[PDB]
């Protein structure tokens, strides 16, 4: 029912297929709607589906705070000041 | 013990005197490297192994140079690094330390 050409359209700059194929599938990527196809595929159950989405967010949450703790232990990976002692 | 080291450095002192006597050598002037021909001579081995042939060296020698206690009769420490249990290795890290600090004060080919 909407305008056509509008939605997930990406135009090819000079004659650049393969380019703007790549951009339209990052933004369909980053949008989430490849996954959400592939998960629409078949039928996912609300436990599974709930289940599948804690571990996804403690996931996340795990992973931002190992790189906080990574980047904020990595100031200390330089030049030993003290060598000898 | 170092009371036996003296006892020892004592005993190798007239050996070799006697050593000299026996080579009809003056004892004054008879060096280690007479005294070791002399005991090859006298008490010849052909033991390969040149740590296993008699020897009579000087007890500085012949003992460890680990020492006695190395503390005194007050039990003191003579070192002041001696609690780390390698005060020989610390306290020559130390003093390569000390040589590198004065060296920012200040500021290969026939050897391995």
């Amino acid at each position: 029912k909407h305008l056509k050409f509008i939605a997930r359209t990406v135009m090819v700059q000079e004659g650049n297929v393969e380019s703007a194929y790549r951009t339209l599938n990052r933004i369909l990527t980053m949008d989430g709607l490849i996954e959400d196809i592939k998960h629409r595929r078949y039928y996912e159950k609300p436990c599974r589906r709930r289940q599948r989405e804690s571990y996804e967010r403690c996931r996340r949450i795990y992973n931002m705070e190992m790189a906080r703790k990574i980047n904020f232990l990595m100031r200390k990976n330089r030049a030993d000041p003290w060598q000898g002692c | 013990t170092e009371d036996f080291i003296k006892k020892q450095i004592e005993e190798f002192n007239i050996g070799k005197r006697h050593l000299a006597n026996m080579m009809g050598e003056d004892p004054e002037t008879f060096t280690q490297e007479d005294i070791d021909r002399a005991i090859a001579y006298l008490f010849p081995s052909g033991l390969f192994e040149k740590r296993a042939r008699p020897v009579m060296k000087h007890p500085e020698q012949i003992f460890p140079r680990q020492r006695a206690i190395q503390w005194g009769e007050d039990g003191r420490p003579f070192h002041y690094l001696f609690y780390t249990g390698k005060q020989s290795y610390y306290s020559l890290m130390h003093d390569v330390y000390g040589m590198l600090l004065n060296l920012e004060k200040h500021q290969v080919i026939g050897s391995r």
